[PDB]
């Protein structure tokens, strides 16, 4: 119903219908508020290929970036007290294996 | 917080333009408004500069730090490239808006009804103008630190946001 | 909005202004009632360009079925007044 | 709550001096703010801490032996 | 020559690209004339019943009544059990039920097995 | 409990001895007074129950249902006042008598210490509703609708009587207290399986369970407004109440018995919500929405967890109120248009703004907008189902999205757009209709302030 | 406030820093809180004192209800209905009390997390560990009972748990 | 909109419609006015070359490759006037349009306000009541037998007569009632 | 970056994996190995409750900066020197991390050179 | 004059009710209002106790 | 209070293609034997205050002169006050 003439003087301007005319079985499917079948400047198949192609390419590039990350020429960040053992979880009655940091 | 200010002001300028041209929204039918209506012009220019992370502007204190933090983090290369291209495209459509709305010859219908002389519009726009000029500095200098800074950086990596913009 | 309430005189003046800016038609010869094909010797393509110029002048667009049978400036003004509900 | 301005019909619209002076003042304020901030805080853009060259460091501080001890 | 436009179900063919409109015959003109004739008769009837000052009610529309009746009440008397209807009904009315039953049964069997083995870690799980 | 029952009985002689022009006023006033008396029952204890006598008890599961039942009658009278204007005094008195008898049967059903008394009243409610549907009905399909409504219920509930008499012959009692205290597990046996089916199917058919819901659209569409109100508000909750009362003896058989019904309800909520998207009738759409809500209530009862039970009680109350309001709005439109078709009367917000506000509030409440009790029940049941299995979340989310979709579709189709040109008999909304909508909607927003009143005995 | 017990709801001493102004600029916070005091806290205090004296003019009391202990389900006969009723009521009351104990522990945990700020992961180990014990106990006692819970089902669950524990202990000792 | 439609479109009308569509989309492509003037004059020159062609077959073969060329380069986002069926304000004010018969249901306290307006409305009602009875017979006598062949209505031919079916065309609410 | 290209287009074993660094013992280079120092204790650093990711070797300057920021409140730019000290200390930490990365890279270089030299000697 | 009555009926009255509601009813129950603990830096003193936090370990200051 | 002031249209003889890019358009059109029939209709867009344009860099540098002068004055005052 979206692609009906918007300049004809319909009895129902919003639905673009004429009194007494046969009504399409799926009228409530096409009420200009729902799926429409208006022709597009670009073909359906080309649109599908372009949309799908872009998405597939973006996903595969993101996976490649996961495989090949980016970082800086630095070592790991160092934290003083046994890698902050007491303030991360706690467990003060186990005496963990100490870790000591290398000064250069 | 920064985007709130400058994007709200950008919509204010767009709405003023739309109202002044008889509810016309398309940019193909708006031409030379830099002189025909200058307060909206300067507000939109300041908002566009703020949006593009111009130095010492509301958008600087957030967007520049975003770019710096993404550039020096163990993340995807693709995501970083997409972010840089997005920044370039941001500058690009800001330029598109300014060029097609303010620079050329007029393209609106002959009956000119352009008018800004209303105190409500001027005051509302100028309050957010002052915000989009100074709030970034004020808020950044008033809040306590919450993350480790990126003190030392390669020179080309420090300028990358400005270069792409 | 702040739109002045345009009148019939303004519509006629604007239509005649745009028509006099049309170099194909001589300014002296044209009259409110002057016909297009016969009184001024214009083509149908000239008529459709005149309709487009009216459309660009008044900021609203006329359907093709109505436009194709608008042949005088007087009835163009009448159509515009009927569309925009002009009193006087 | 504004003043009366009539349409112009194909001529440049009437402008109030107040809006012109306000726009010019605000643009000048924005540019002055940028210049003032760049003058007082230049390190916010160019940086303040030089980036060291890793290849320029001598092998002494890096704990390197001449390929024979270990 | 320019690349061709290929229509689909949800992107129909433009009116100006129909070869049918270019194949003009007197029969086609007569068909269009009688189509507009019946349309004009319907419009005349509607406007005559619409502009009447005496009418103070709803103009009953037989087309709307037929549409609703066919959509709601005319289905079953025209139903005939066919291989297509039987197969589609069986699929669309039985398949989802067994699919979801299999999915939920497998999930719950896995969860019960983990609970019996004791390796699920249900700490702080108080409300159920 | 007799302090409620006796005034309801005295409503009959008062109605039959009233003046020809004073039946509605007296009935409404005394029904409202009876409702006020019913409010005292809400006070409930965390302990066993309010055991008034050997015949009747009250509980925090029965109390909200009783309050809703007593509150519904004045609204039904207000709705029925309009279309019965050209009716003789005797027939109007008969209509009021049918409504009063239905209320009395429901009131005695909800207390019902003993299960055979519960069955007797649960079946006695069938006659006044049938008479109302098949006597004061507008269309010619009311007879077929009444036949469907009668025979579905009776076919479902006849094995329940045999199951109950067998249970009493074996155990020795059908008093709910003794049944609860002396409960024993059911062994996985074919006889026990069929006893479970006979105990469950009678309440399943009246929920209605998906696939056994055919009677509901017919009965709701062909009934007068008062009949639709009572059917959507109270009569659907009888099955849920019965299941909640009877699932105490069906353990541990219910753990695996529930799967066929759980799958049916979980898929049928999606099916009926999708059906609501393509519907040309307001009443049919509202009926199918009721089917979806009751299917989700069935899921809650079958899961059989405390959160499930609380959510089911809250959702039952909220759905009753919301469906009654929606049916009343549809009837207000119908009495003006006489069509009962969505697409005929359009853009009614321009002509009737306050009624459009009522439509918006009713649609928002049906959409389960927080913090309404509709969403309280919805969310409790969703959480319980997620604890039952993490995969239910997909179906629950699909149902929520489709529910919002068709609710706003129904709102937009009727209230927004351009008015129909040829319809010119749309008079301003009367004070009666506005008061009806207000009395439907205000209790919901007051109950959301005290949700513990409708969360059932497991709160 | 005496309205609640400090032992049931423990709080740290709440040590607070002292104002140490480093500059001569007058901060606005102190001036704003002084004007807030003058314009808000004084009339509110006066109204509260008036209401409190009006309450003191009419004083009356209410009492906590005490419940006696009754035999539990473990010492009730198979078909004895009266003792079963009493034991069921007692068990339901105990269930409510256990729920409220868990509520108290959860409130303690939430208050600790909010109060400790950025160091909550270390300074609230005690509350977390108490909540771990209480949740484990509560879970053992009442989980999986179902909607139709009773003292008999809880006793059956406890019985099977003790049978499993006894079997495990016997198998471990005889290993 | 106002004019009644015909059973079909002739070749000349279709050619005009394509010319208008092509000019509009060329203006949409060419934003600037001087560039649009240049390319529109070039379009007119390319367009009127086959003006004087005579036979029907080649004329029908033309306009068809023209429509295909138009569809290939149709500027998928053309400029649209705000009030057009695709504009940003197509049906913005349709919620403010109230029918005229709604005034018949106003309370007498409301009708006490605006007495002159309601007196004029009653005069209009009387005029319509007489004119309709005249119009029914006029249309009955004027219509061809077997039903109308087009949805075009005749004007009034007598002195006191009014155009048939005039009430709902004259009494439109407004373009912008509020 | 240049290390990204060297690793992903060149030899992966030639350069370290940042996830698993360092791959060599701290004393492999020289036996002195002076230890890093902490000025802020546990209790005061907990009381300042900076953040877990801010609880690094630079905590003392951060505590002093917060001391200013709390003390000279209305003058939100009074202590700029403390910000400078904190930034300088973080810069020193970062350049230490770069030195660690460079040292590990050259240790890997010399290691690989070692086993290829042994391979050449063995083949000879 | 319009602003003065507005500042009383729309700001002063609501803040009076809320302050009374918070100071005497909400805080009557425990844990209802929980406040983030104030930060403690070296060199500070406490009003309640009066003790002074010892200073830090005099780090080597340069640049 | 609305704008009812009887606005009068200018004279149609005022608009001339001369001095506008429309003249260049006509010069190009004449090389192919063509002419624009609507050339004078659009001449008002290049005639009055619309005759002068501003570049993008000039648009961005809208208030650079006054801001720069104020910055110079302020930095001079800062230098003359700090060196004391
Ligand atoms: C509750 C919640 C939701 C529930 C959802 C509700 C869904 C429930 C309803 C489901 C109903 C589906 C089955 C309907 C019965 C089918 C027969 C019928 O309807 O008669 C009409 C009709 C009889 O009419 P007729 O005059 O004999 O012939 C008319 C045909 O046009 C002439 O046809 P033909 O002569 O070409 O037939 C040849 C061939 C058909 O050849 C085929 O291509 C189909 C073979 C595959 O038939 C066969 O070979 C049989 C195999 O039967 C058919 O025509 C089709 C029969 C084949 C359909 C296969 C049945 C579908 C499978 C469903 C079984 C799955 C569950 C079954 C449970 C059973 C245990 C409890
Ligand atoms: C948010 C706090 C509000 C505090 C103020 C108190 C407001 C009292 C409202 C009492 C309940 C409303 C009764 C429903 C029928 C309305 C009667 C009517 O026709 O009005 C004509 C009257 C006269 O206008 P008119 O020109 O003659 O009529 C022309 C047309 O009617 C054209 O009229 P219209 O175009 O103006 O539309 C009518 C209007 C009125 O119609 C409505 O739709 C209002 C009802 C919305 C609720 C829908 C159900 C969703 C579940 C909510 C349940 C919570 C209830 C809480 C307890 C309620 C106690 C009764 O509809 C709306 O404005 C759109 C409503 C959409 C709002 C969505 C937000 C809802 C959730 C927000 C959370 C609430 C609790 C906060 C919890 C956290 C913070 C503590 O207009 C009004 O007075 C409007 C009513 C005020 C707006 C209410 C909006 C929020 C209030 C909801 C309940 C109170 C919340 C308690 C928290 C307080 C803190
Ligand atoms: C139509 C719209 C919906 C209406 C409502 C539908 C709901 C009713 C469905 C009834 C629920 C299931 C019934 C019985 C479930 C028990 C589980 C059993 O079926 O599964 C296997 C049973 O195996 C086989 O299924 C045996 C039964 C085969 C015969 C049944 C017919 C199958 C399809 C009939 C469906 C018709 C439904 C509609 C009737 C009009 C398990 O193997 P087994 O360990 O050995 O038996 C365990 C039970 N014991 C311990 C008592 C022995
Ligand atoms: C899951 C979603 C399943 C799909 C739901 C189908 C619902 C059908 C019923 C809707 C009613 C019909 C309707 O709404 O009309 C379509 C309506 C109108 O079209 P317009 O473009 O607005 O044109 C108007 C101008 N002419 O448009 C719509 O709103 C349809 C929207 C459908 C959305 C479906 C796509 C959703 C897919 C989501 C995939 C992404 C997943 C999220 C990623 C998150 C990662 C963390
Ligand atoms: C909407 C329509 C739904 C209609 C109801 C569908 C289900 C009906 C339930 C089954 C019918 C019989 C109910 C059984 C009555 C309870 C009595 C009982 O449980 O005792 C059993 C009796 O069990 C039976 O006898 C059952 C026999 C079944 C015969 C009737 C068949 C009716 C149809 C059965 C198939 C359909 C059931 C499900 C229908 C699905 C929905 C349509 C044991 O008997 P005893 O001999 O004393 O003890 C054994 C040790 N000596
Ligand atoms: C940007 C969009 C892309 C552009 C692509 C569009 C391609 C279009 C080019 C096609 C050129 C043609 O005309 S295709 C040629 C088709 N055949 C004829 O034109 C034969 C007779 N012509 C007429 O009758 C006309 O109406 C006329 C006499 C002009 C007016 O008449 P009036 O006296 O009644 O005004």
């Amino acid at each position: 119903q979206q692609e009906r003439d918007p300049w004809y003087d319909w009895d129902h301007p919003d639905l673009r219908l004429n009194w007494g005319e046969p009504i399409h079985w799926d009228l409530d499917m096409y009420i200009r508020n729902r799926v429409d079948t208006s022709p597009t400047p670009v073909s359906w198949n080309t649109m599908c290929k372009h949309l799908f192609g872009f998405v597939a390419f973006m996903l595969f590039m993101f996976w490649v970036g996961e495989i090949y990350p980016s970082y800086q020429p630095v070592g790991p960040k160092q934290y003083p007290y046994n890698d902050l053992y007491l303030e991360r979880g706690g467990d003060p009655t186990k005496e963990p294996e100490p870790v000591v940091h290398y000064e250069i | 917080c920064m985007h709130a200010f400058f994007k709200a002001m950008l919509f204010m300028c767009s709405g003023s333009i739309i109202h002044s041209l008889n509810d016309e929204q398309d940019i193909r039918k708006m031409g030379g408004l830099y002189k025909a209506m200058p307060f909206t012009t300067t507000a939109l220019i300041i908002g566009s500069l703020a949006l593009t992370g111009m130095p010492y502007l509301t958008g600087f204190y957030s967007k520049d730090l975003i770019i710096e933090a993404v550039n020096m983090s163990y993340t995807n290369a693709w995501a970083l490239l997409m972010t840089l291209i997005a920044t370039s495209l941001t500058a690009a459509y800001s330029t598109r808006i300014i060029f097609f709305a303010f620079l050329g010859k007029p393209r609106f219908p002959p009956l000119v009804l352009i008018n800004e002389n209303n105190p409500l519009l001027i005051n509302s726009i100028k309050r957010l103008l002052i915000g989009s000029i100074f709030a970034g500095f004020i808020i950044s200098n008033n809040i306590p630190p919450m993350t480790v800074p990126n003190t030392t950086m390669p020179l080309y990596m420090k300028m990358t946001a400005l270069i792409v913009t | 909005s702040d739109a002045p309430p345009l009148t019939l005189e303004a519509i006629k003046d604007r239509v005649l202004y745009v028509l006099k800016l049309y170099d194909k038609i001589d300014p002296e010869k044209l009259s409110v009632n002057s016909h297009f094909m016969k009184d001024l010797g214009l083509d149908s393509l000239d008529q459709v360009e005149i309709i487009m110029a009216m459309e660009d002048e008044f900021g609203f667009e006329i359907p093709d079925i109505d436009a194709e049978k608008l042949m005088c400036p007087q009835e163009i003004v009448d159509y515009i007044a009927d569309k925009k509900d002009v009193y006087e | 709550g504004g003043v009366h301005i009539e349409p112009r019909y194909r001529q440049f619209p009437q402008l109030t001096r107040s809006q012109l002076i306000q726009a010019e003042f605000f643009s000048a304020t924005m540019w002055f703010w940028i210049l003032w901030r760049f003058w007082h805080d230049s390190d916010a853009v160019l940086g303040h801490f030089p980036y060291p060259d890793p290849s320029q460091w001598t092998d002494e501080e890096l704990g390197i032996l001449p390929d024979d001890e270990d | 020559s320019f690349p061709k436009y290929k229509p689909s179900r949800l992107a129909t063919l433009p009116a100006t690209l129909d070869p049918a409109e270019y194949d003009i015959s007197p029969e086609t003109r007569k068909a269009q004339a009688e189509r507009l004739a019946i349309r004009s008769r319907l419009k005349r009837e509607y406007l005559l019943q619409y502009n009447d000052p005496n009418r103070l009610g709803v103009i009953e529309d037989p087309a709307l009544i037929r549409w609703t009746y066919a959509r709601s009440a005319n289905i079953y008397p025209n139903f005939r059990p066919t291989p297509k209807t039987s197969l589609l009904g069986a699929l669309f009315g039985i398949g989802p039920l067994f699919f979801w039953y299999y999915v939920f049964k497998t999930d719950r069997d896995k969860k019960e097995k983990l609970i019996q083995e004791g390796k699920l870690d249900q700490t702080f799980n108080i409300s159920y | 409990m007799l302090k409620i029952i006796i005034p309801t009985t005295m409503l009959l002689p008062m109605t039959w001895m009233s003046k020809h022009n004073m039946i509605w006023i007296n009935a409404t006033v005394h029904s409202l007074l009876i409702s006020l008396i019913s409010l005292s029952l809400l006070n409930q204890l965390g302990e066993n129950s309010l055991n008034f006598s050997l015949t009747f008890f009250s509980d925090s599961l029965s109390a909200p249902l009783l309050v809703l039942t007593t509150w519904l009658l004045p609204l039904m009278l207000m709705a029925s006042q309009s279309h019965l204007s050209k009716e003789t005094t005797t027939r109007k008195k008969l209509y009021i008598t049918m409504l009063i008898l239905l209320q009395l049967f429901l009131i005695m059903t909800f207390t019902a210490t003993e299960l055979i008394l519960f069955y007797i009243l649960f079946e006695a409610t069938l006659v006044p509703t049938l008479i109302i549907i098949t006597r004061w009905g507008n269309q010619t399909e009311r007879l077929n609708a009444g036949l469907y409504f009668l025979f579905y219920t009776l076919a479902g509930s006849l094995p329940l009587l045999v199951a109950l008499v067998y249970i009493q012959n074996t155990t020795g009692s059908l008093n709910f207290l003794i049944i609860h205290y002396w409960s024993h597990p059911l062994s996985n046996s074919w006889s026990n399986i069929f006893m479970w089916l006979a105990c469950i199917m009678a309440f399943m058919v009246k929920m209605p369970l998906y696939g056994l819901h055919l009677w509901l659209p017919k009965a709701h569409v062909e009934a007068p407004i008062a009949g639709s109100m009572v059917l959507a508000a109270v009569l659907l909750k009888l099955g849920g109440y019965g299941m909640m009362r009877i699932t105490t003896i069906l353990n541990p058989l219910t753990n695996y018995m529930a799967y066929p019904f759980l799958m049916l309800s979980m898929w049928g909520m999606i099916m009926t919500s999708s059906i609501c998207l393509r519907q040309t009738d307001l009443k049919s759409l509202i009926a199918y929405s009721s089917v979806s809500h009751m299917a989700l209530v069935i899921v809650a009862i079958m899961i059989q967890t405390p959160w499930s039970f609380m959510g089911a009680t809250a959702l039952m109350i909220a759905h009753g109120l919301t469906s009654s309001m929606l049916f009343c709005l549809a009837n207000t439109n119908y009495e003006r248009v006489h069509s009962r078709t969505m697409i005929l009367a359009r853009g009614l917000q321009t002509l009737l703004p306050l009624m459009a506000t009522w439509w918006l509030v009713a649609s928002l409440t049906n959409l389960a907008l927080p913090p309404s009790i509709n969403l309280i029940g919805e969310l409790f049941i969703i959480t319980a189902s997620f604890s039952w299995s993490n995969i239910t979340i997909i179906l629950m989310g699909m149902n929520m999205m489709i529910t919002a979709l068709y609710s706003l579709y129904m709102l937009i189709t009727t209230q927004r757009g351009k008015y129909t040109h040829h319809i010119n008999n749309i008079k301003p909304s009367f004070t009666r209709e506005n008061a009806l909508m207000a009395l439907h909607i205000l209790p919901l927003l007051l109950l959301t302030l005290n949700p513990k009143m409708i969360l059932g005995p497991l709160y | 406030p005496d309205s609640w017990d400090k032992d049931v709801y423990p709080e740290p001493p709440r040590r607070t820093p002292a104002p140490a102004p480093q500059t001569s600029l007058p901060n606005p916070v102190t001036y704003l809180t002084k004007i807030f005091d003058l314009l808000v806290d004084r009339p509110v205090t006066l109204a509260r004192e008036f209401i409190e004296q009006q309450h003191a003019k009419n004083r009356y009391y209410y009492y906590h209800r005490e419940f006696r202990r009754v035999p539990d389900i473990t010492e009730c006969e198979e078909k004895d209905i009266l003792c079963m009723f009493e034991a069921e009521m007692q068990w339901r009351r105990d269930y409510k009390v256990d729920q409220e104990i868990v509520n108290i522990i959860q409130e303690r945990l939430k208050a600790c997390q909010q109060r400790e700020g950025e160091s909550y992961r270390q300074n609230c180990a005690k509350e977390l560990e108490q909540f771990t014990q209480v949740s484990k106990a509560f879970q053992d006692r009442y989980s999986d009972l179902g909607a139709h819970y009773s003292a008999r089902k809880c006793l059956a669950k406890q019985k099977q748990r003790m049978l499993a524990e006894r079997k495990a202990a016997k198998e471990a000792a005889a290993a | 909109a106002f004019s009644a439609p015909a059973a079909y479109l002739t070749h000349q009308q279709k050619v005009l419609r394509l010319y208008k569509r092509a000019l509009r989309h060329l203006e949409s492509w060419c934003v600037h006015r001087d560039k649009y003037r240049y390319f529109a004059c070039l379009m007119r020159a390319r367009f009127d070359e086959h003006k004087n062609e005579k036979d029907m077959v080649k004329a029908t073969q033309l306009l068809r490759q023209a429509e295909e060329e138009f569809w290939y380069g149709q500027h998928p986002q053309p400029y649209i006037f705000p009030e057009s069926p695709g504009g940003t304000s197509y049906e913005r004010y349709e919620c403010y349009k109230v029918p005229e018969w709604c005034l018949d249901d106003w309370h007498p306290s409301e009708k006490a306000m605006y007495p002159d307006y309601f007196a004029k409305r009653e005069q209009w009602k009387r005029l319509r009541r007489e004119s309709w009875e005249r119009e029914v017979k006029q249309l009955q006598e004027e219509t061809p037998p077997g039903g109308p062949r087009t949805e075009a209505l005749p004007p009034a031919r007598k002195e006191g007569d009014l155009p048939p079916l005039w009430w709902h065309i004259v009494t439109r609410p407004r373009e912008r009632p509020m | 970056g240049a290390h990204l290209a060297r690793r992903y287009l060149g030899d992966a074993s030639k350069e370290p994996d940042p996830l698993r660094m360092p791959t060599f013992p701290p004393d492999y280079g020289f036996p002195e190995r002076k230890e890093r120092e902490m000025v802020a204790t546990q209790q005061e650093m907990n009381d300042a409750q900076l953040m877990l990711q801010q609880r690094d070797y630079c905590a003392h300057y951060l505590i002093q900066l917060l001391k200013c920021k709390r003390d000279s409140f209305p003058n939100f730019l009074a202590c700029k020197h403390e910000q400078h000290d904190w930034d300088y200390c973080e810069h020193l930490d970062y350049v230490k991390r770069m030195k660690e990365f460079e040292r590990e890279r050259r240790l890997l270089q010399r290691k690989k050179r070692r086993e290829q030299r042994e391979a050449e000697m063995a083949r000879g | 004059y319009r602003h003065s009555i507005f500042a009383v009926t729309h700001v002063l009255i609501p803040v009076w009710i809320i302050h009374y509601y918070l100071k005497y009813h909400v805080t009557a129950k425990p844990y209802t209002v929980v406040e983030r603990k104030p930060r403690i830096f070296p060199g500070d003193t406490i009003l309640e106790t009066g003790e002074v936090i010892p200073l830090m370990k005099e780090f080597p200051d340069q640049h | 209070e609305h704008g009812h002031s009887k606005m009068e249209l200018p004279d149609y003889k005022q608009w001339k293609i001369e001095g506008t890019p429309l003249e260049t358009v006509q010069e190009k059109l004449a090389a192919r034997g063509l002419r624009d029939p609507w050339g004078r209709n659009e001449a008002w867009r290049y005639s009055g205050g619309f005759a002068n344009n501003v570049s993008f860099v000039g648009a961005l540098l809208k208030g650079f002169k006054w801001g720069f002068a104020a910055f110079v004055v302020a930095v001079g005052a800062e230098y003359y006050l700090e060196s004391q």
